[PDB]
């Protein structure tokens, strides 16, 4: 996809948000 | 420090460690080196103040030298230099005679931060209350 | 002691701390030295203070008087000499990892940890933890993965 469109908002964002997030991105790939 | 092995503690003094009737010889004397506590102390004493009261632990067996701790100054004695009176009653505590710097109490405790329970800071001053009502000295809070 | 009107508060405090908290692990203390709970206390300290425990209570009759309610996989820890330990805040964190680092500096048996409840089962220490806020492990995965 667009990598710089997934960049402004992948170094600015909240942390909750977060915690219920990246328990799974390890799921998909890896 | 998970293992204690030795120590006696006997509040010396900064500006010159070579005392002789107070300590001297009874500071080292049973495998410890009188030779090694002005080239070790004082290497340890300028970097902070000097001529108060030094409570201290040393780490000698029998191994000939030795490391040398430092510690912390007694509590009820920041009420001293850190309050008013330099003694404690005058009329035995039979009568209520001390008093307190409400203010003081918290910062010249807290000064004694590191070799307390107390995880609140503000707790650390609820010891010194009982610690400052060892005469019945009231506090004008 | 203290009759029931005290028996019952050691339980719905305790308790609230279950219905109410992160992870949990496991210890037995023959020998706990109090140079011992001094340490862990700084440890609660560095993991807040007082959002911590380790009430003592291993008494079945107590702090599985907890367990009915959640975590009943601990029918099976509370024999024997016990110290239950609660997270509120915090990541599932470190908590786990002192402990087999404490209690293996001899600091007494661990029960060979007879473990507890995250998922719902027992034993094996875990770092996969405090690595949280790791998500910069997903941070290098960006650039890293944009380039190479």
């Amino acid at each position: 996809s667009i990598t710089k469109d997934q960049i402004i908002e992948a170094v600015a964002a909240m942390s909750v948000m977060d915690v219920v997030e990246l328990i799974s991105a390890m799921e998909e790939k890896f | 420090a998970k293992k204690v092995q030795a120590y006696v503690k006997l509040q010396v003094a900064a500006g010159m460690a070579n005392p002789s009737p107070p300590v001297g010889p009874a500071l080292g004397q049973q495998g410890v080196n009188i030779m090694e506590f002005c080239k070790a102390f004082n290497a340890k004493t300028d970097s902070i103040e000097k001529g108060l009261p030094i409570p201290v632990v040393i780490t000698v067996y029998a191994d000939r030298s030795f490391t040398f701790v430092t510690k912390t100054p007694p509590a009820a004695v920041l009420l001293k230099k850190a309050a008013g009176i330099k003694s404690g009653s005058g009329k035995p505590n039979k009568d209520k005679v001390g008093k307190i710097s409400r203010a003081q109490l918290q910062e010249i405790a807290q000064t004694k931060a590191a070799d307390m329970t107390g995880a609140d800071i503000e707790a650390m001053t609820r010891s010194i209350e009982g610690t400052a009502r060892s005469m019945g000295l009231v506090v004008e809070d | 002691m203290a009759l029931n009107l005290q028996d019952k508060q050691a339980i719905v405090a305790e308790v609230s701390e279950v219905a109410k908290g992160a992870l949990s692990a496991v210890v037995a203390d023959s020998r706990g030295v109090t140079v011992d709970k001094m340490t862990e206390l700084r440890k609660a300290g560095r993991e807040a203070g007082v959002y911590m425990r380790v009430v003592r209570n291993t008494l079945l009759r107590r702090a599985v008087e907890g367990t009915p309610f959640e975590c009943l996989k601990d029918a099976f820890v509370g024999p024997t000499l016990i110290a239950y330990s609660m997270e509120h805040p915090g990541a599932a964190a470190r908590l786990f990892k002192e402990f087999a680092k404490a209690n293996a500096k001899f600091e007494v048996k661990a029960a060979a940890f007879e473990g507890e409840l995250i998922p719902a089962s027992q034993i094996d220490r875990l770092a996969t933890l405090p690595t949280y806020e790791e998500a910069i492990a997903r941070l290098m995965a960006t650039m890293k993965e944009a380039s190479a």
